[PDB]
């Protein structure tokens, strides 16, 4: 899955 | 006077820490001489030379220097690896070369602990009111801590530096000020923290009345 | 500038941390000027010792502030002792 913070892309694993 | 000086910089912890944006290592050059402003600059990443570095425009300082700078983009997983950058300033007012070396600390990375706290009773006879966000435990110290409410950034807080815990880790508070209104109204505060160790890089905690 | 007086506000640990062996209890001391300032814990009138305050913080309006974080066994703050912070 992934982390987005404000829809930008933070990572993903 | 002089000659040069070098300073090496990591890095900002947002960078390597998103994907979607681009960490750089940057290569500073000062006291730089009118009368030989030629620098020539060697990178390696982990003892292996590269030529990926761009030069920055010269820049006249007006008091008889020019700053003269490296960048060097890093890949996130490279800088998070541990590898190290090392950059290499020749001048001819420079005896020897100057070599400078930077990577990210070295120990085992810890989660943060991350836990928001209400204003106290007491601050409630207040215009404004301080919502805390405690951040501890982490390693290393790299970290970005911002606010929130409704989807968008809110821009008045301040968050102290790093403070060094017996343990080697790390703590900080950010404190966030809104009108006691805005938290009268029972509105949802979040304190979004990124760091190299939360799954993902990412954490968020919200709070409200 | 003329000299202001800090507020000081003593804040329990989350409900969250209380999944930990330690607590934290965060003291924030604000609206001060100027910026030296001592800050002093005590539970039930004996000083406490394991707590790291941050440097002051030069904050939007121009004052200070700081906060200051004492660690303690959870043991203790089921045994119940107010812990209070001073400046
Ligand atoms: C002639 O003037 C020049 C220019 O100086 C300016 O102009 C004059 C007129 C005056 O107004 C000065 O006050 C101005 O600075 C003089 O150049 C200065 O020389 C100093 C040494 O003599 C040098 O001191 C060292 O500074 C280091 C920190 O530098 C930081 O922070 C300062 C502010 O604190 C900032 O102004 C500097 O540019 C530099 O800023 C950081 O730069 C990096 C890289 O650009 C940034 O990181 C990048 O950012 C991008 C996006 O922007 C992206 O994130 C990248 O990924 C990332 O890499 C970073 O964000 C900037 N941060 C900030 C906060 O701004 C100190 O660490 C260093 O300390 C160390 O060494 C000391 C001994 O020297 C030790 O005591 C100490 O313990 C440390 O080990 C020094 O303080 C100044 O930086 C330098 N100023 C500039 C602008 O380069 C020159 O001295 C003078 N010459 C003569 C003969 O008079």
């Amino acid at each position: 899955d992934c982390a987005w913070h404000l829809g930008e892309l933070v990572w993903c694993t | 006077l002089g000659g040069p000086s070098v300073f090496l910089f990591p890095p900002k912890p947002k960078d390597t820490l998103m994907i979607s944006r681009t960490p750089e290592v940057t290569c500073v050059v000062v006291d730089v001489s009118h009368e030989d402003p030629e620098v020539k600059f060697n990178w390696y990443v982990d003892g292996v030379e590269v030529h990926n570095a761009k030069t920055k425009p010269r820049e006249e300082q007006y008091n008889s220097t020019y700053r003269v700078v490296s960048v060097l983009t890093v890949l996130h997983q490279d800088w998070l690896n541990g590898k190290e950058y090392k950059c290499k300033v020749s001048n001819k007012a420079l005896p020897a070369p100057i070599e400078k070396t930077i990577s990210k600390a070295k120990g085992q990375p810890r989660e943060p602990q991350v836990y928001t706290l209400p204003p106290s009773r007491e601050e409630m006879t207040k215009n404004q009111v301080s919502l805390t966000c405690l951040v501890k435990g982490f390693y290393p110290s790299d970290i970005a801590v911002e606010w929130e409410s409704n989807g968008q950034p809110e821009n008045n807080y301040k968050t102290t530096p790093p403070v060094l815990m017996s343990d080697g880790s790390f703590f900080l508070a950010s404190k966030l000020t809104v009108d006691k209104s805005r938290w009268q109204q029972g509105n949802v505060f979040s304190c979004s923290v990124m760091h190299e160790a939360l799954h993902n890089h990412y954490t968020q905690k919200s709070l409200s009345l």
